[PDB]
């Protein structure tokens, strides 16, 4: 995942998401896709964890960002379906809204 | 155990308010005091126009 | 819609009240702890790809679409997500990876910094650097003039002259090697010229000995080795040579009339050859100069292309990694009116009257004119013979200056855009225009007739020097004093488009803020490496 | 009003309430 | 569209120097009701053009005139 | 009628700093950095940097 | 990212001037006669060029630093070998420090604007047009009735 | 309510220098409207005014055109 | 340009075949290293067989 060199190492010294924003969508209200897309992608509000920043990298945590166009299912239409990618567990919006 | 910082930038929600910058309430508390200061100066409080 | 750049600058800065800044120059002014704050969502919204400067644009029709233009070099990564310490440390990685050898010291960089911060720079040096047009034989005829000039500037003021133009640097390096100029004065020019050779060596060592097809990979990894990058001043014809050596499509917009082929050379260029090779048409070129509609002259009166062994690289290195870091980008394009400066010479008494002996000083017998004040504020005593030889460069001298918008394609691995309009990169080249250090008001009062300020680049568009050269932008940076930032200064729309540019604000803030030293030169060279996959390959290999 | 809506926008306008 | 202000250039050089050459070339100036200032800067431009021509044609003669071999026995 | 200290810009803290500070670059920088205002947007520009 | 163009020698010689009991009052009457005018300074250039060259080559100290316009004019003029080599550099450094501090304060205020004006009058109190310099020679008084 | 003390200023200037070109212009004052000790200081002020007038007028004609053409032609 | 009648360039050894020296001395190796700029390394210059 491409990430700038100013991403603090204190983000990486504890279990977090590999993108910037923490995906606390399980805490939000069930069967509400419209508001709960916002806590994953709308960067006008800060993190679930670190409320003094919006994302530790904007190049993967945004809705059309570089890490999102690589690993989401909306833009992997020409990919080989048999191979396995770890970041499909973190970037795929269909299974992120499953939780 | 996350290491959240507290910048000056987080304290701008209260340091930028017109209640922290108005002197109206502290002067309302001082002018209504039952025992003010006894040593008054009148050295350079006001400009006199020559 | 015209050639003349004075009215191009003037119709932009006449009554300029709204001074809007680019979004790539807005983020550039933030640190990384503030850029990721959720209050700057209007700047974090379009930072979502490390290579592309996405902007929304404007609702021209009903609904507007976003446009993504490439950030070519890694210097165009913003100061939030790539700070100046990070590029300054990548420079020290680059200095040991490629085994760079610094020939200059802090003394040479100090004496180059003390000229662009000097307001006592003689404007006579600009008129000799303008009357020579990067020509060799024009410099041969003015060897006693410039050997007086650099010695009188080095003994009196301690600084070295002509360091704004690379052409005068290399002409001093090869011609003035005798005891004419002083020893340490020549040593400084030798260090300045040798560091460009050393940086070209290091860039060739980083590029390696790998070839793609028949051509090298050095144009795919760096931008200084790219032949489709032009230096900001083109004194001779480097445009038709660019049309020959390009596999991509250069589209040189010479006054709203493009040309993209070499068979259309004399329709768009007029070669100004040697002096003896123009002697059969001196009067014809002078009648085209005095009697002629120059306003709409879509023809460049350029010199001939000499082909020095280094292809185009030492020009680009001097103008992009040496001068924007030794001077902290305190330069602006100095467009010269050439018939007004040779009206100043060849006049005023002893330049026209031959009754004076040729080796007599001009200042004790010079009438009260604009040449006498041009030498009064500078305190140099030239003979009348060198001023007669300097006025003699008028028949083969071009009429005006003009800027031209070279619009070359991107690299073959940077052409992945949907639209074909943002598959290109633009570069405004100042044909026959100078670049200038800081003017005083005593200099501007006596050279308002000769030069005019042209803000046309990121390193050559400083308003801390253009306000000392153009009186109409001095009121711009009185009204809006935040425009004095080199990253955020408004440049003319016909003359500088930020999004379509090689060097954006990200590199303009590294230029304008770094301390001038060896680590800054190595950091500026190492931030000219492209964000191309061949640069990733040639950086993983080192 | 420009100053008021610049200040109010450049700063922002179970989470433990944390005053100064 | 427009241009810069003109330099100072006070006086007329051809009047104060009559014993100088290149005034026979400077006599024929095609004035077809040119105004009292436009012909002045036309005189300026043509005079500095003739002066620059004379200085170049004497510079190339001083360049081609080297210390010769027949000037060595002389 | 010439200087009323309460109704001024530079007061006795400024003169008390300038009369004691040793003249060097850190004193020039401190005197430049103590002329910043106490506006809300004087704190905005100090929270950013 | 401030860059000091002034070293310790310039400050240590300005403090040498200010702690001089034997400072010439003729340098006060010359600045009194000129009083910050550009037309009057060029009349007295062969006077002040002898003044600050006998004060420099006599004591090692530099004159006229008690008033701003009298060294702004020495920054503009007098660099044409009127002053000595190492004495013009001190005036040039003193004038360059003010431009460096102006650039630093402009970078402190930023590139953001409120309404239509900048925030330089709002962040600092030196970029404020309302504060005036304590010594007036020209008219700075009609100006702040138009811009403030 | 008051002004500064007077400078030293020994004697009268005109008593030693009668060959002055400003001396007929200086004599346009009178004594019969004021005491003598302040008329002397009015003479001081008027003679300084005419003196600096003469030193200005000898200056302003020079530095406009002090390098002349015909002084270097002939 | 002056010394064209006196001397010429011989790309001779490994230490003595530097194409930054030959390209200022021979007019053909300069046009050679125009098209192939990576030959300017001392290790990779094409010396005559």
């Amino acid at each position: 995942i491409v990430t700038p060199v100013t991403a603090d190492v204190a983000y990486f010294q504890k279990s977090n998401s590999p993108r910037g924003r923490a995906a606390c969508v399980v805490s939000c209200e069930n069967y509400n896709q419209e508001v709960a897309e916002g806590l994953i992608y709308d960067h006008s509000r800060p993190d679930a964890a670190y409320e003094y920043r919006s994302t530790v990298n904007p190049w993967a945590s945004q809705l059309g960002s570089l890490g999102d166009i690589m690993y989401n299912s909306s833009y992997r239409q020409t990919a080989v379906p048999g191979l396995y990618s770890p970041c499909r567990a973190f970037f795929n919006k269909e299974e992120l809204l499953r939780n | 155990n996350l290491l959240l910082a507290f910048n000056l930038q987080n304290a701008l929600k209260v340091l930028c308010h017109p209640r922290l910058h108005t002197p109206a309430h502290t002067l309302n508390s001082l002018n209504a005091a039952p025992a003010p200061r006894d040593r008054r100066e009148t050295y350079s409080l006001q400009h006199r126009r020559p | 819609n015209h050639m003349n750049v004075l009215v191009i600058v003037d119709e932009f800065y006449d009554n300029k009240y709204a001074a809007p800044v680019t979004d790539i120059a807005l983020k550039c002014g933030l640190p990384t702890e503030d850029f990721l704050h959720p209050s700057n969502y209007d700047l974090l919204r379009l930072e979502l790809h490390p290579l592309y400067d996405i902007y929304i644009g404007r609702d021209a029709g009903e609904r507007a679409r976003h446009r993504a233009v490439h950030r070519l070099m890694v210097g165009n990564l913003p100061t939030p997500l790539a700070p100046a310490a990070f590029q300054e440390a990548r420079g020290q990685q680059f200095e040991t990876a490629t085994s760079l050898a610094h020939v200059v010291d802090q003394a040479v960089i100090e004496t180059v910094q003390d000229t662009a911060y000097d307001t006592a720079y003689p404007a006579f040096f600009y008129v000799v650097e303008a009357m020579i047009h990067g020509f060799e034989e024009k410099f041969v005829m003015n060897v006693p003039l410039v050997s007086l000039c650099i010695n009188t500037y080095w003994e009196r003021s301690g600084r070295l002259a002509f360091v704004n133009s690379f052409s005068m640097i290399k002409f001093i390096c090869r011609h003035l090697g005798n005891n004419a100029i002083s020893k340490e004065a020549y040593s400084m020019y030798r260090k300045i010229y040798g560091e460009l050779i050393a940086l070209e060596q290091a860039l060739m060592r980083l590029a390696g000995s790998d070839v793609v097809g028949d051509e090298s990979v050095g144009q795919y990894v760096c931008a200084l080795l790219d032949p489709n990058l032009l230096p900001p001043v083109a004194y001779t014809d480097i445009f038709t040579h660019l049309l020959t050596v390009s596999d991509r499509a250069p589209q040189i917009i010479i006054g709203n009339e493009v040309y993209a082929d070499t068979l259309a050379a004399p329709q768009f260029i007029e070669r100004v050859g040697n002096m003896d090779e123009m002697a059969a048409q001196f009067v014809a070129l002078y009648g085209y100069r005095v009697n002629g509609d120059h306003d709409h002259d879509f023809r460049l009166h350029l010199g001939p292309y000499v082909d020095e062994g280094h292809a185009d690289v030492l020009e680009k290195i001097f103008y992009y990694v040496f001068l924007p870091t030794c001077t902290n980008a305190h330069m602006c394009g100095l467009g010269v009116d050439f018939q007004h400066v040779a009206q100043t010479l060849a006049y005023n008494g002893p330049a026209f009257s031959h009754h004076f002996t040729r080796d007599e000083d001009i200042l004790d017998n010079l009438e009260n004119g604009t040449l006498r004040d041009l030498l009064e504020i500078s305190d140099l005593r030239p003979t009348v013979g060198m001023i007669r030889d300097l006025s003699a460069s008028f028949m083969t001298c071009p009429t005006f200056t003009r800027a031209v918008r070279v619009s070359v394609d991107n690299d073959v691995t940077q052409q992945l855009a949907p639209n074909p309009a943002d598959k290109r990169t633009e570069q405004t080249v100042l044909v026959n225009g100078l670049v200038a250090f800081a003017f005083s008001e005593r200099t501007r009062a006596v050279t308002q007739c000769l030069f005019h300020a042209i803000p046309f680049h990121m390193f050559y568009g400083d308003p801390r020097v253009a306000a000392t050269m153009h009186q109409d932008v001095a009121t711009f940076v009185m009204r809006n004093p935040q425009q004095r930032a080199v990253e955020a200064f408004n440049r003319p729309e016909q003359l500088f488009a930020e999004y379509r540019e090689w060097h954006r604000s990200p590199m303009g803030k590294y230029a304008a803020e770094c301390l001038p030293s060896l680590v800054s030169i190595s950091g500026m060279t190492a931030m000219h490496i492209k964000m191309s996959p061949m640069a990733y390959i040639a950086q993983a290999k080192l | 009003q420009q100053v008021n809506d610049y200040i109010k926008a450049k700063v922002g306008a179970q989470q433990a309430t944390c005053e100064i | 569209a427009r241009r810069l202000p003109k330099p100072t250039l006070q006086g007329r050089l051809e009047a104060d120097f009559p014993d100088s050459p290149l005034l026979p070339k400077f006599q024929e100036l095609n004035q077809n009701n040119l105004p009292n200032d436009v012909f002045r800067e036309a005189q300026r431009s043509y005079l500095v053009f003739l002066t620059s021509q004379f200085c170049y044609e004497e510079y190339v003669q001083r360049t081609f005139g080297v210390p010769r071999r027949q000037r060595a026995i002389d």
